[PDB]
């Protein structure tokens, strides 16, 4: 069919300044030859670069650094709603996890009965005041939870943010690092989630059947499939910011991008978190990009095998 | 100066058969299995003949090859006017460890009957004259077949120096031709009371003169 | 049992070659103690003929170095099929993977109902049309395909070779990089395989189970494990030809070679593309070796939960 490409080079601040190349470098490891190759119709929106431009350090990350990140979030939500009513699947290059808001704002507005996967080692299901102002990349989630409203407080650039799905509608992937609020928050509110335990406890396989038996099992949805880089075992996905150990395997990751391929109710993709300043060397960076590229293409129909 | 003999010329008569034999070593011919290539007046050669014997689809069973020791043969039967062109025997060299070729055979099947190369030189110009560059011209035209050996007879002698002579090649109405420019300085022509063109074909000589 | 261990230093010319030190490097981690602990006998046929790669240029590539690998297959055929009719099961070390042709040929002559076991991340199974100019390696399962005869061309010293195998009596394990023409040749010829999707979505056990249902699901017959040492993921199996990244983990391809012998049918195996030259250090080279070592002795009945070695009781102070 039909796939979108939108590079969104988001940042919190110093910390991790080079993130947002991540778009670049899953670009430059040849993200349109392969999903050309798959027989996908390719309209690349280039990078969404900062609107205000990267702002100075000094106060900002506290005040107005994270506004340019709201209405940044709002402008991407804009431009994946206009891309998806047009009927393309959306891929979304990241940057940091917070364009998940904005992506699955935007996905919402024409696919209101939207689910979401949520691949990542961290559920980044913090509240705006739990896990400071520093970043929301561990922070989004919030926003798009119904059931969370009464806890998050309107902030300055997220006042156009309406919560697009119920907690019984998001499952998470690959859970190892949490802060305790999350863990609160998903036990409390009743969310359905598999961590490298349950991994280890059930196997990849039955993962993927119950996920799919929970979000799309009495009715067909289009998936929003948020993958988060670091959701890998740090051997391979040594260039992210903050890598948390005892990650899926390099054949478990393919296995699920290959099962959500399957459903064909893939709507949109996320892939972020790959911050390439991180990588020791030229080849640690390059390997993370490579296998980038490789969970896209999955996500999109590439087999191990091949059927060219 | 190529690796494989070949005779460099052959010609004979429309509807007979030609041989062009190709004479090498141990190290080629000897072990090793031959190709036969046409190239035409111009362009890209095709394989004609493969593996001592073998045609590819399309080439005609009017043509065949044969090898033996030391030499191979190209025969051609039922010979057309489309087949004049340059004929190359190719073989591998075990010794020399590259794959060769012989210098190349020219064919010339006789499509028509013969004809006179009609001589026109001209001499220094005005411009040339007082240009200190006197560049003779003695351009021949409307012949067949085949080159035609060209000297400048000079002032009751014979002369090689500064001559430049083209191959040649037929026009639209099949008539080869080539041109021939002997480069003096302005003394050179002065001197010597006498100057002239020699052109000579397969039979005959016409030469010009030039005071 | 009995086991006879067969070097095979076969190549695909320069720039590839170096896997003929694979079978010497096999030994060189001690194959031969460890075959010999398991309480196997050991006749050891050193290497094969290892004509010594011609002048290494010229049309050697094209036709001398293939002339003389048919041939090389010719003469390994003769000693399987000499070794196996002697009672011995057959231990290939390798050497490129087209050393498969001679050994599935010669265990054939006497063992004409036998199946294969393809362990490997490629399916070696191209037609000589589709070579890839260095040639062989990866296309030797075309000649032994009784099927795929009618489209493979009777090549200069392979006049040799009858097909021996069935297309539902072959079934690979570890396919991760295939070519066109062999995903075609596979579903077109109705050919069974599992490879690292099936592996993860079925997992080893069930693969090893449905393998066998197969194969020797109505009919006992003597198995043929070829085992090409780049079916392991690259971080295991790092001195390799053409090595795959989402490969098999140490512990599946023990459980392969523990799951083959426990069926008992084992009658040959070859173990191939070893290439230590690959090696970027010694450990790298030895670490690739010692797998080897392991997966043949696994094969043969190494448990890991302790060896068969007989112990009748302990001593007395
Ligand atoms: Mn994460
Ligand atoms: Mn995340
Ligand atoms: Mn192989
Ligand atoms: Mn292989």
């Amino acid at each position: 069919h039909s796939v979108a490409v939108i590079g969104a080079p988001f940042s919190q601040g110093q910390k991790r300044k080079g993130v947002e190349h991540g778009p670049a470098a899953i670009r430059e490891a040849g993200l349109m030859k392969r999903l050309s190759s798959l027989g996908c119709h390719l309209k690349d929106f280039g990078d969404l670069s900062f609107t205000p431009v990267p702002k100075d350090d000094l106060y900002n990350n506290l005040i107005v650094n994270p506004r340019s990140v709201g209405l940044a979030n709002q402008e991407l939500a804009e431009v994946v709603s206009r891309a998806v009513s047009d009927g393309y699947s959306c891929v979304t290059l990241g940057g940091d996890h917070s364009l998940a808001i904005g992506t699955i704002s935007g996905h919402a507005r024409h696919c209101p009965d939207l689910c979401v996967v949520w691949v990542d080692a961290h559920a980044d299901i913090n509240t705006p005041l739990t896990t400071s102002s520093g970043n929301l990349h561990g922070q989004p989630v919030s926003f798009l939870l119904r059931e969370l409203q009464d806890k998050v407080p309107q902030l300055p650039g997220f006042s156009w943010i309406k919560p697009c799905i119920s907690s019984a509608s998001i499952v998470y992937i690959g859970l190892r690092d949490v802060d305790p609020p999350e863990h609160f928050i998903l036990k409390n509110y009743d969310i359905q989630y598999f961590s490298m335990r349950d991994i280890d406890r059930l196997g990849i396989q039955k993962v993927m059947e119950r996920t799919f038996d929970l979000l799309i099992g009495k009715r067909q949805r289009p998936i929003h499939l948020s993958f988060d880089i670091d959701a890998f075992d740090p051997t391979l996905a040594p260039a992210t910011g903050t890598p948390v150990v005892g990650g899926l395997t390099y054949r478990e990751g393919m296995y699920i991008a290959e099962e959500i391929h399957n459903t064909g109710l893939l709507s949109a993709l996320d892939l972020v978190e790959v911050n390439p300043q991180l990588a020791t060397s030229e080849e640690e960076a390059k390997t993370t990009a490579n296998l980038a590229v490789d969970v896209i293409a999955s996500s999109f129909g590439q087999t191990r095998e091949g059927g060219h | 100066q190529s690796v494989l003999t070949q005779p460099p010329s052959v010609s004979a008569a429309p509807g007979q058969k030609v041989t062009i034999s190709c004479s090498g070593s141990s190290s080629n011919i000897g072990n090793h299995y031959v190709s036969w290539y046409q190239q035409l007046p111009g362009t890209a050669p095709k394989l004609l003949i493969y593996d001592n014997s073998e045609r590819p689809s399309g080439i005609p069973d009017r043509f065949s090859g044969s090898k033996s020791g030391t030499s191979a043969t190209l025969g051609i039967t039922g010979l057309q006017t489309g087949d004049e062109a340059d004929y190359y025997c190719g073989t591998w060299d075990s010794s020399l460890s590259a794959l060769v070729f012989g210098g190349g055979t020219k064919l010339t099947v006789l499509g028509q009957p013969k004809a006179a190369p009609s001589v026109t030189l001209f001499p220094p110009s005005s411009e040339e004259l007082q240009a200190n560059k006197a560049t003779l011209v003695c351009l021949i035209s409307d012949f067949y077949p085949g080159a035609v050996t060209v000297a400048w007879k000079a002032d009751s002698s014979p002369v090689k120096a500064g001559v430049e002579t083209t191959t040649p090649s037929k026009q639209s109405n099949n008539k080869y031709a080539a041109s021939s420019y002997l480069s003096l300085t302005p003394e050179q022509w002065k001197s010597h009371r006498s100057y002239s063109c020699q052109v000579t074909h397969e039979g005959s000589t016409v030469e010009k003169t030039v005071a």
